[PDB]
């Protein structure tokens, strides 16, 4: 009951998904084979939210996945775990769109979608009681936050009350691999705000930073960002597969970290993280949890979270512990930084127990903090765009395939309202 | 099922399709005799059982270079009709091979073309190679660029084309033709390398430590480049990129195309393998301007955009603390309306060795395409050597009595003060 | 009891019994050489429908094979089950009717009718209790065309009361192999409709599609045309040889399916139908064959069934499943198009279950829908014919053989004036 | 049990009958002996045991050419008293083999002809081979076509007629016995196929690449293409196509049903194999106006029917996706009153290879006969090269003096005319 489907594009958005799905099946101890060959009754009870039952008894992912090239998919299906998406859930064209916004929206990505949307229609209608869908793709890109975000008002169109989910890579300045960057992360900036019920940003130069300074490891690829991402994600739906003392579904969580509408691009981060020479040191206790949960270089995002004041923050604990060292200790972390903290809004912080951990910790962590230090990545994409966007560089590109100057500057005008509006609640006081 | 066709017309066009062909058998493992002994999709196709044909045609008026390609230890390999060959040479007169016997020759050139396309599913775009020097290979390009243009319209073309070094020179008589192909492709094709002769002899005579270089030392380096810049259509990655990703990075407006390329580390197995090779010096070699592959200097002028190809161990990390060095540092300044300008990709496949050349085999390497500024002064200078000749109307008796008009000349110097306007107008600071 | 007898003519006729046997000896486990080798005991119970019982235990079909050429009946007997046919059911003449409609139907067809119609009574006289006869031919060959269609109205006069059966292949004009299909397609049409009890349509131009869309087999074949219209075939008269929960024979069907005589035409289809690579990830569930059931590009014809109105519709599920969910998921097909469904006829869907589902499968339906959107391959082949006839096209050959344009005439009026009185029936309103 | 009969009369039709029966020996696996060391019968007959007879005749009143074929290799194959031979020739006379010397060797053809035809039960035709521009060839072959349509009647006869370039001329009286012999076949055979030297001489250049042929390499193409029109009677194939279904699908009216073929591909070993031979490309170059067979311009009149046979590995819904095709383009237009002009046949059986020659091996082949509105140019031209010497009576004497009378060129003008008056009446528009 209350499941979920997921739906992945682009190639950052496959490559996420082929961690996570790893993480799961490990998590519910599912075979590459589909077999299930786990220890404990609890690994089954709640399987139907991820995976589906068919002829044979072995599982299968309910998994979308789309890209507007099919090297990506070619590649997946060779890896770990890669089996066990169904055939027919793969949907590619044959042109690509060239990191050009443009063309993954408007003239390749919408004669495309129709079959996607098919399947996408089979997947929800059939399901027990739906609950939302979760969505992975990268903003740096263009057939990625292009067909993406369509998909998203396609999708928000049919299912009004559902709850949407969005992982969203921003591009940051300091690790830049695409020069037309700004301008596919300003136009997706705009229709991901009106239609995503929540946003979760995610940048690399943050995963980078945490993988060099906190697990201290020699060479960070790609395979350590994708399974950072991946704990996080499967961090936040635990307790809706797992008993546990306080269960929170995601529309609770929608429902105490979001005060306006406008207002849910979250940051988070995962604890505990510590080196391989070091995880015979450290002894796991709620203190030491809390205690790197609020440190801002945990922080998934390059944003630094002492530049500006919390809304309202999240806790997912897990494992088996007192309730009491919980709130005392989240108390106690509210207290002695008041300065951080909206006054108008009291006891601005949320908790939840699962008894169920991590295959292989005691204890774990998850984070969710609505805060307004994230104007400042608004702001540097802004700034990087009408550095570019005044001389109309690139503008060519988009501009021979329908799309006009006009979109870009309405665009801009809603980005930069987001960013002061977003801060008016910062300098509210009561 | 993604393709791509190279074209190969005039002498140096083939004897530099010579030498990306050996490269390329020998990266894929296919024998000389075709045989041998699923990437080879991108520049192959399987003829049922057994052997490979290329998906390149030679193009030429004078046949012995055709005859000599026949009769070597590749005449099995290529098809023996798509080795188009004429009787009458241009002899350098580019009217002779736009006007007279080029037009009865590109009908069957645009015949083989078709039966190629038709065989192809997911076409890519072409590659044209051509010495701008000479008769027949600038007027039989731009006639086929022309033909092609209309033909198929959206396709994308990219021109390795060969310009005239600033001072070394083997005719007296290519600032004509090389001016009026230089107006023929400039409204006709999408990107556009340049190769002069004598940077990549100093590069030769500074890294390879060779004294007495011949052109096939210098056509082994321009496949490297080739293979280095289509590695990633044909080989996992990290990072991938693909040819239609360059119009939306690398081009800020339609009339500006042309840019440099250089590529590191150029070594000898004597001292190679004494130093380390790391990344960052590597990625510092790449952007010393003694390593241009063109004779310019890029420090006279401004950086538009890098779009930069690494190959082999690379991690993405190690990248970024590099373009953060170069971003540092204070000889090197980009264009005022662009923050960030750097395209990343990174492959798995270190390159390939060719026995009995002249490069070492390594781990790591990087081929970087710059689009800069400073690439005004060879227009300027081969402007200033057409106005010398063109004051007194010399030598141009051989082009009006081969059909050309006599103001054809004087649009073409238009088109390039046109050109050299441009640049000077992008270049200022807003 | 209530047994049927297969008579085919033509070689479009004999290519498909070719598959339709094999398929039915598939189903009962008899092996090519008549001996029974099956592991149910239902297998053995009702096979007198279609099979006789001869000396030594082995299984004979009882099919009579006709052709006004020797060729295909040579060659089908040295195919796979070739040797079930008896050889005394093979007639054939010596000298062919070319596709010309009059060659087989007045001068050769008329001479050797007699002897196929000796063992044809020989077969119906004998048998238990008859049910009927099933008949498939071609209506865009003459010897089929005319030979079938005059033995049909021989069988009708002799046995006004047991019911008929044809399959009927209409020449599409996409896919057109003969210059003549227009003059006897119609002059085929003209005799069905005044004596079959029933007529399925059959275009190969659907079945190309189908494979090309939702099997997505690269290279499609005659034999793949033919095991889905087998697969079609077979499943009308499953449950009439097993056990099921409502039983359904021919007549049933006639019965619910023709309001009124003359409008016997239904088009057909089967499901599921999936891809090799897929397979894996559908699970078959009612609404899952009940969705594809009436998806438009399912349909065995290019008529588009959502250009008209149903009028009555019909499904024979295969497989043990509850009841309950069929009579749900058909009232929900009904009420959620209930713009496609005429309105004076409330509850026009049949339904039936049968307990043997196909071997292989788990699951399997056959849909039979009477719907007035069948009106336009009426149209769009007198329009051919109306558009070669008006020149008096080759009327010659069929002239020379006693024929007249009065025939023609006649014909045409008749094809007309049914085409009209089918859609007279979708604006009727009440 | 299907048999049909050639008839090879005057030089070019024993130099034809020649080259086909290489090929079908050959095709057979029948060794020039004719011993071996089901499907020969129906150019062959048993002899009980051992070797086998052609069914041919060989006829000519000019000794040279039988006395070359009775010394040759196949000395033992033919019958010895079936070459029939004169002793003195009609020196490119019309009248002397239509009066005076083809009258007293009539008799002993037409007595063969009965001997043959007692032995075939299932007789299809009869096909007939004679250079039109000669003498003994037209008056003959005019003489026995006249004789066969009486003892025979309805059998069908197909003529393989030779006739003139529009410039390039052997003789110089030609055009007059060739209007003759027009005149004489026009109301009495039931196909002509059009066969000048001047566009097969075209083909060879362009395509075989051979720029000395002779008549033998002539000869080999056209012994193809027969082998490709009769290769249905003798292999099994998934679209059969008999000789009696062609007046039903390519003579619209009796008068007409003189049309013109071609081939493809054709292509030498040493540059076949470096292209695919997709069957959409060899079905593209057989419908080029530069690859007909008969040297006339298919661009300056309306197409009427096209049949056009594959063989090999094509599968019908690649050959259905290229009928689409040219349908679509604007250069090809049909009459108006013909929707659908194509007739389609597929053979398994790949072209056979004769050593030594010039076509190479392929797995896929397409013949086509195509009957087209612009065949009156070569009446046109004919009757006017006929105009201009009929005006002062030239070599009339030559005529008069063997028994003809005045007045008989009269009315072959009076037909010619009426013919190219039918023609025009035909190609207009309702
Ligand atoms: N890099 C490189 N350049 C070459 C090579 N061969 C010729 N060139 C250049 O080509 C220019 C002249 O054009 P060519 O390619 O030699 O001759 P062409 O293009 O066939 O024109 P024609 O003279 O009419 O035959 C010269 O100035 C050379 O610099 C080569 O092998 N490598
Ligand atoms: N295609 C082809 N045409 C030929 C060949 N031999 C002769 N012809 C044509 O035949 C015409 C003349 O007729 P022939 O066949 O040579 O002689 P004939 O038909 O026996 O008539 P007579 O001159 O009376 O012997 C010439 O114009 C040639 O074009 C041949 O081998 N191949
Ligand atoms: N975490 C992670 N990020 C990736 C990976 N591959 C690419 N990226 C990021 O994705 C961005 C490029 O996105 P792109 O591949 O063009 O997206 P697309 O256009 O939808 O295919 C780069 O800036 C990378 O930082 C990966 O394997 N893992
Ligand atoms: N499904 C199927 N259709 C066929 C096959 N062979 C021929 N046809 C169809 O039959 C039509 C020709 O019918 P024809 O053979 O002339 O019938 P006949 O005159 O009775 O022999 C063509 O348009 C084909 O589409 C086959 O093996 N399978
Ligand atoms: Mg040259
Ligand atoms: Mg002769």
């Amino acid at each position: 009951m209350r499941e979920i489907v997921h739906i992945q594009g682009g190639q950052c958005g496959n490559q996420i998904g082929a961690k996570f799905w790893e993480v799961i099946s490990d998590e519910h101890g599912i075979d590459p084979t589909g077999t299930y060959h786990g220890d404990s009754d609890l690994q089954l009870e709640r399987i139907n939210v991820y995976y589906n039952e068919a002829t044979g008894g072995r599982y299968v992912p309910r998994a979308i996945l789309m890209d507007l090239e099919p090297g990506t998919m070619d590649s997946v299906r060779a890896g770990p775990f890669g089996q066990l998406f169904r055939p027919d859930n793969f949907v590619f064209g044959q042109t690509g769109a060239g990191n050009n916004w443009a063309k993954g929206h408007y003239t390749e990505g919408a004669e495309l979608i129709d079959s996607v949307l098919d399947v996408v229609r089979k997947e929800a209608e059939g399901c027990d009681c739906l609950q939302g869908f979760q969505i992975t793709h990268s903003l740096g890109g263009g057939t990625g936050s292009g067909m993406g975000t369509l998909l998203i008002s396609k999708v928000r169109e049919e299912y009004p009350d559902r709850i949407m989910e969005t992982f969203s890579v921003v591009p940051s300045p300091k690790v830049s691999d695409t020069v037309v960057e700004p301008y596919n992360a300003t136009l997706s900036v705009h229709q991901l705000v009106e239609n995503a019920d929540e946003c979760m940003v995610i940048d690399n130069e943050a995963l980078y930073d945490i993988c060099f300074r906190t697990l201290k490891l020699t060479t960070p690829t790609y395979g350590d960002l994708n399974h950072l991402v991946s704990a996080a994600m499967s961090g936040v739906t635990c307790c809706l597969r797992f008993p546990g003392q306080l269960n929170s579904d995601l529309r609770k969580l929608a429902v105490n970290l979001i005060p306006f509408p406008r207002l849910h691009f979250f940051m988070i981060g995962f604890a505990p993280l510590t080196s391989r020479g070091s995880q015979q040191y450290r002894a796991l206790t709620v203190p030491e949890l809390t205690q790197q949960m609020f440190d801002a270089k945990n922080m998934m995002c390059a944003a630094d979270p002492r530049h500006g004041r919390y809304l309202t923050a999240s806790a997912l604990f897990r494992g088996r512990m007192s309730t009491k060292e919980v709130d005392e200790q989240m108390l106690n972390v509210q207290n002695k930084n008041s300065s951080y903290f909206v006054e108008w809004i009291p006891n601005n912080i949320k908790s939840s127990i699962c008894d169920i951990p991590p295959k292989g910790l005691k204890m774990a962590v998850t984070f969710v903090g609505n805060s307004t230090a994230i104007q400042e990545m608004f702001k540097r994409v802004a700034e990087q765009f009408t550095a570019m966007f005044r001389r109309k560089a690139f503008l060519h590109w988009y501009t021979g395939e329908g799309m006009d100057e006009m979109e870009f500057t309405e665009a801009e005008s809603n980005m930069n309202d987001l960013v002061s509006e977003y801060q008016q609640y910062q300098d509210a006081t009561a | 099922m993604r393709e791509v066709i190279s074209i190969h017309v005039g002498q140096g066009g083939i004897q530099v399709g010579n030498a990306c062909w050996e490269l390329f058998c020998l990266e894929h493992g296919i024998q000389p005799d075709g045989q041998m002994p699923d990437a080879f999709n991108t520049f192959f196709s399987e003829t049922g059982a057994g052997k490979h044909v290329p998906r390149a045609v030679f193009l030429d008026l004078e046949p012995t270079v055709i005859d000599e390609v026949r009769t070597g230890t590749y005449r099995q390999l290529f098809h023996p009709e798509q080795l188009i060959s004429g009787k009458e040479d241009a002899a350098n007169n580019f009217a002779r091979g736009h006007y007279t016997i080029g037009k009865e020759i590109v009908d069957l050139c645009l015949d083989r073309i078709r039966k190629l396309a038709d065989n192809c599913t997911g076409l890519q775009g072409f590659l044209v190679f051509n010495s701008v020097g000479g008769g027949t290979g600038s007027g039989l390009g731009s006639l086929l660029l022309e033909r092609l243009s209309v033909d198929y319209g959206k396709k994308s073309k990219l021109g390795f084309t060969i310009y005239p070094s600033p001072q070394v020179s083997t005719a007296v008589v290519e600032p004509y033709n090389s001016i009026l192909s230089t107006h023929s492709l400039l409204e006709h094709t999408d990107v556009a390398v340049m190769l002069d002769n004598e940077a990549i002899y100093d590069i030769c005579r500074r890294n390879l430590d060779i004294e007495r270089p011949t052109y096939t030392n210098l056509n082994r380096l321009i496949a490297q480049v080739i293979s280095s810049l289509t590695a990633s259509l044909r080989f996992d990655g990290a990072l991938n990129v693909d040819i239609t990703e360059f119009q939306t990075n690398l081009v800020p407006y339609p009339r500006i195309h042309f840019m440099l390329s250089s590529y590191a580390p150029i070594i000898s197995a004597e001292k190679a393998y004494h130093e380390q090779l790391s990344v960052a010096e590597i990625t510092n070699s790449a952007f010393e301007p003694a390593n241009m592959m063109a004779k310019c200097d890029p420090r006279h002028g401004k950086y538009m955009a890098c779009s930069m190809m690494y190959r082999g161990d690379v991690v993405p990390k190690d990248v970024n603390a590099s373009i953060a060095t170069i971003k540092t540092k204070r000889t090197i300044q980009f264009v005022d309306w662009c923050p960030t300008g750097f395209k990343v990709g990174i492959n798995y496949q270190p390159p390939t060795v060719v026995p009995g050349g002249d490069l070492a085999k390594v781990m790591r390497a990087v081929c970087m395409i710059s689009n800069s500024t400073a690439i005004a002064e060879v227009f300027s200078r081969l402007d200033h050597k057409f106005d010398l000749m063109y004051a007194k109307r010399a030598f141009v008796h051989w082009y009006v009595g081969e059909g050309m008009e006599e103001g054809e000349f004087s649009e073409a110097r238009e088109d390039l003060a046109a050109l050299e306007k441009d640049y000077e107008e992008v270049g200022i600071e807003t």
